[PDB]
């Protein structure tokens, strides 16, 4: 209901957080 | 006999082939299912977010269960296309020695022998994106985006997910269209005067239908949603605790795997699948079979 708002904002902030690397031999 | 030798190359051809194709298939995912557009939407930050996240709610969980069905069917399919014409290809060039001999494979039957792939990256992928969506909404519609899961109790979402699409058609039915279709949707400019074409079409088929080619796929596929789930376990921790997050936190997690599993970079994930020794015997038995008389 309300938890909901915080978990809802909270979980936009994922999107980026859960691509993957990049690497310094190329 | 001279054959293991011709063998090998073969199978690194096999190789290229795939991760050549990867971006393809990649970018056909996420313009189908396009979840990174309905995140922009939650970023402006909108009236109907409900509505909003219990779309991207199934986009994220049907991209992914694609991204891994779709890639471990590239995989076996090349295997037995680039085996069967490899086959040929092996036997036109034995009959080079004999008189009276004509070349069953040129460049022109390999060509459009090969561009059959088409169908599981075109029709056959859209049609497969409907039959997991349709999936992912059974099992994922009504639980709500407050429900806590962990790593555990996802993998095993994911097994329900694949026992509804494993049992309306069979799976070599994404990789071929059915025989019953005009031969122009099958292969590149296909046509009833490619006698050679039709003929690789059907001892293709004859392989997609068979049990060791079931084998081959079902562990393939195990091992890409085991890999799948290990690539999403360390978004399961904090420090060697593990916690149940809710739902719309999972979202994010599960969305960002098609980066991961349909990586031409060879990902782990791609190469996972092209060193395992299961798949490299089945392409053996293949080879043998359509390099022999």
């Amino acid at each position: 209901d309300r938890e909901l708002e915080e978990l809802l904002e909270s979980a936009l902030d994922d999107f980026d957080k859960a691509k993957p690397s990049p690497a310094p031999p190329s | 006999a001279r054959r293991q030798y011709h063998f090998e190359s073969n199978q690194r051809t096999c190789n290229m082939t795939v991760l050549s194709m990867l971006p393809t298939l990649r970018e056909a995912l996420m313009q189908q299912l396009n979840s990174e557009s309905l995140t922009a939407l939650l970023k402006n930050r909108p009236s109907n977010k409900l509505e909003i996240w219990e779309d991207l709610k199934i986009i994220s969980f049907t991209r992914s269960t694609v991204a891994v069905y779709s890639t471990c069917m590239l995989v076996v399919l090349l295997r037995v296309q680039l085996n069967i014409i490899g086959g040929y290809i092996y036997l036109d060039n034995a009959a080079v020695g004999k008189n009276g001999t004509t070349i069953l494979a040129p460049p022109d039957v390999q060509q459009q022998y090969l561009s059959s792939i088409q169908h599981l990256l075109g029709d056959g992928l859209t049609e497969l994106i409907t039959v997991i969506k349709q999936a992912v909404q059974k099992v994922l519609g009504s639980v709500s985006l407050k429900h806590s899961l962990s790593l555990l109790d996802l993998e095993q979402k994911l097994k329900e997910i694949r026992n509804l699409v494993e049992q309306k058609p069979l799976l070599c039915h994404y990789m071929m269209p059915d025989e019953e279709t005009p031969l122009a949707v099958q292969a590149c400019g296909l046509s009833p005067r490619d006698i050679t074409t039709i003929k690789l079409l059907n001892e293709t088929r004859d392989m997609l239908e068979s049990p060791d080619f079931s084998t081959v796929l079902n562990t393939c596929l195990n091992r890409g949603f085991s890999r799948l789930l290990d690539n999403m376990a360390e978004f399961f921790r904090p420090s060697l605790s593990s916690v149940s997050l809710p739902l719309a936190k999972i979202i994010p997690i599960v969305n960002g795997q098609i980066h991961s599993v349909c990586s031409e970079t060879p990902s782990h994930f791609v190469q996972d699948l092209l060193t395992m020794e299961q798949v490299k015997d089945f392409a053996a038995n293949v080879y043998e079979a359509f390099s022999t008389p």
